[PDB]
């Protein structure tokens, strides 16, 4: 069951808080997020041990 | 009297345990070897006091 | 009488003792005075009461 | 009795081979696979008689805590040596107690 | 383990560090902390190379001293614990020695009042050290 | 202190026997209780094992994934409670 | 040597109250305090 | 592989034999009782239970 | 050192450290490998010290199965700093660096707070867990806590 996280996580790009998701999607091992201003999405492997912490983490580091 | 009655006493405890020792001592129902073995022990110094 | 040190009530016997003296028997009445461990035994009875 | 590799040290996932009809013993950081010498992968059991006899040391005897006894020992045939019961903490442990020798240490009972 | 007591005995070591050896862990403590708890016991030779094994390190000597004040060639109980007669021990260290309740027990005795306490049987070790 | 306290029928309550019978009945011995042993023995021959403990009582018995679950129980349980393998 | 008497025993515990006496443990540790404790805090 | 275990695992638990579920032992327990005899008197009559 | 999992319920019965200033726990394995044992083989060997007690072996086995998806220091530590009670942001620049902070320090201070000496930190988490799993093994009483 996908769960639509609307975590405290800022974004990068759009300047607003709280303006992302950080969906998880561990049937097939992907990382989805939604942000709400400007609805950018990353992507990215994710294993059992993965949260949204750490998708959030790598999500920093791809845009940097 | 009482004086010998504690020594039997003892002596029977003595030799119970000889038994536990030993794996023939009977095992009561609803109790394993351990609590069986206290239970006994117990009631066998009661007796003698 | 529990086994507080290892495997055996109080030090002063050697390990896994089970005679009544070794775990609790207080063998003297009164009028004639406990022994000391059997003194300290009774200590625990009574604070537990 | 689990082990690992000798280059890569990554523990071994017995695989079946298909092929072949032989089990292996492939990890998974390396490409490393030898021979399953024997078909037994898991072993599990309820009734379980181990640790009785794993608690054997060396220096039981010069304890003095340790009761002495007037048992026969069938190696040394010594008067002056001790005894201890099992170490099992279950609630089915019994009270065979070891007997112990001074210079061959063996646990037999005198039942 | 028989170095360091030694070498506490002498006085080498404070006598409130503590030597506990560990024989069915294999293991081998020793502690120095603050807030331990310790109390004094006799010293009763027990290495069997001479005839004090099972008799008391301590002395008529001692005590004739002790009532003196001075040594001969102020000797207090602090003398007594630094010269290997008497030794601190916690409930840890304690965990591992055997002791006898009074000096008497030292010696295995040989009667039957009817109007006196009795020493409990302690029988389950017939050889004693 | 779950316990309950059962009436046998008045011909099994002075009958020792069938006492025994019923009380073995309700008794809820499950097969963990009986098994004594779980090994898993990779047989890559379905029509035959490699395994001495039953290989001449499996072959004298018969006349897929190769994956076998094999396991062990005690004979004294068996026996106590009465029901065969 | 001879045996040791009660009174030897009496005599020891004599001695060791003299040198140390009831509160012993409490002006020790406040003494050590205020020799080291307190310098090495700061 | 993994699976076998699993079966294994679910197949050490979830199978009964025999009994009522939820009785983990039963105990033979004897009985006395009054019981009116012929004469109309109250007779005591042991009971297996 | 809490070692999870039931009786045939919880499935494996993996072991989860915890640490000081984290809001979740980690997996035993993890936090060997991000102090310096990354390899199954020295892991094991340090923890046990009983290779013929295979319960040993099949009860941390669980670990050794999750244990998998990190295989070096880095991945190890920044899992680590990724729970750090921290804010939120600290990316792989400083975290691995928190990581290592909270690692060399804060945790089992009374033994050492200096670089080059994890030996000794995880021969005594080796140690804290054999100890576990043999009273999780019933060969030993646990300690009286009124002792
Ligand atoms: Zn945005
Ligand atoms: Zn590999
Ligand atoms: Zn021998």
């Amino acid at each position: 069951i996908k769960q639509k996280l609307e975590t405290q996580f800022t974004c990068l790009f759009c300047n607003h808080d709280n303006s992302v998701v950080c969906t998880l999607d561990k049937k097939n091992s992907i990382g989805l997020l939604e942000c709400k201003k400007c609805n950018l999405s990353f992507q990215a492997p994710i294993n059992s041990l993965s949260q949204p912490i750490d998708i959030y983490s790598d999500w920093i580091d791809a845009c940097e | 009297e009482i004086t010998h009655a504690i020594s039997s006493a003892k002596e029977q405890v003595q030799e119970i345990i000889y038994k536990a020792q030993h794996n023939e001592l009977e095992l009561k129902p609803g109790m394993t070897l351990r609590e069986s073995f206290e239970g006994e022990v117990s009631r066998t110094l009661n007796d003698a006091r | 009488i529990a086994f507080g040190f290892a495997d055996r009530s109080l030090p002063h016997f050697t390990k896994d003792d089970f005679s009544p003296e070794s775990k609790g028997f207080v063998e003297n009445s009164y009028l004639r005075g406990l022994t000391p461990q059997e003194f300290f035994f009774h200590a625990m009875a009574g604070r537990e009461g | 009795s689990f082990r690992f590799c000798l280059e890569c040290n990554n523990m071994l996932y017995p695989k079946e081979d298909k092929e072949n009809q032989r089990l292996l013993y492939s990890c998974r950081n390396c490409d490393y696979t030898e021979l399953a010498e024997d078909p037994k992968v898991y072993r599990h059991e309820l009734i379980t008689n181990i640790g009785e006899t794993a608690g054997i040391v060396d220096d039981i005897g010069q304890d003095p805590t340790l009761p002495r006894s007037d048992k026969e020992c069938p190696e040394c045939h010594s008067r002056d040596c001790v005894f201890f019961q099992s170490q099992q903490r279950r609630k089915d442990t019994n009270m065979t107690l070891f007997y112990v020798c001074l210079n061959c240490k063996k646990t037999f009972r005198d039942e | 383990v028989s170095t360091m007591r030694d070498l506490r005995r002498s006085g080498a070591i404070s006598p409130e560090v503590s030597i506990i050896r560990d024989i069915r862990e294999r293991e081998f403590k020793i502690f120095t902390d603050v807030g331990r708890v310790y109390r004094p016991l006799f010293i009763v030779e027990d290495d069997e190379s001479k005839d004090n094994k099972g008799e008391l390190r301590i002395t008529k000597e001692h005590i004739r001293k002790i009532q003196q004040g001075y040594d001969d060639d102020v000797y207090g109980w602090s003398s007594l614990v630094t010269s290997g007669v008497i030794e601190y021990v916690d409930g840890e260290e304690e965990e591992t020695i055997m002791i006898a309740m009074t000096p008497e027990d030292l010696q295995t005795r040989s009667l039957n009042d009817t109007a006196k306490r009795i020493k409990p049987e302690m029988s389950t070790s017939s050889h004693h050290t | 202190t779950p316990a309950l306290t059962v009436y046998l029928d008045r011909e099994i309550a002075l009958d020792i026997e069938k006492a025994k019978v019923i009380q073995s009945s309700i008794e809820y011995t499950t097969l963990k209780n009986v098994t004594s042993a779980t090994e898993i023995y990779y047989d890559p021959d379905p029509t035959s094992t490699v395994i001495e403990e039953d290989f001449d009582t499996v072959e004298a018995y018969f006349s897929q994934s190769p994956w076998l679950l094999r396991l062990e129980l005690d004979r004294a349980r068996m026996l106590d409670k009465q029901l065969t393998m | 040597d001879d045996t040791i008497t009660t009174e030897d025993c009496w005599t020891v515990i004599s001695a060791f109250f003299e040198e140390k006496g009831l509160v012993s443990q409490q002006l020790d540790s406040f003494d050590e305090f205020m020799e080291t404790s307190i310098q090495d805090l700061v | 592989d993994q699976m076998l275990k699993r079966i294994e695992a679910h197949m050490l638990d979830l199978i009964a034999l025999r009994g009522i579920p939820g009785i983990s032992k039963v105990y033979m327990v004897k009985h006395k009782v009054s019981v009116p005899d012929e004469s109309g008197e109250y007779k005591n009559e042991e009971l297996w239970a | 050192i809490k070692l999870y999992g039931r009786e045939d319920k919880g499935t494996g019965r993996t072991i989860k450290a915890t640490l000081p200033y984290v809001k979740q726990d980690i997996p035993i394995v993890i936090v060997f490998r991000a102090l310096g044992v990354v390899p199954d083989g020295e892991i094991l060997q340090h923890i046990c010290y009983d290779e013929n007690d295979w319960q040993m072996l099949e009860m941390l086995k669980p670990c050794i199965e999750e244990g998998f998806v990190i295989q070096d220091k880095e991945v190890a530590l920044d899992f680590i700093g990724r729970r750090g009670s921290a804010a939120l942001g600290i990316r792989r620049e400083k975290r691995i660096q928190y990581a290592k902070d909270i690692l060399q320090k804060e945790l089992l201070p009374h033994i050492t707070q200096e670089e080059g000496f994890e030996t000794r930190k995880t021969f005594f988490l080796g140690y804290m867990v054999n100890r576990l799993l043999l009273c999780a093994l019933e060969r030993k009483d646990q300690d009286d806590r009124d002792h």
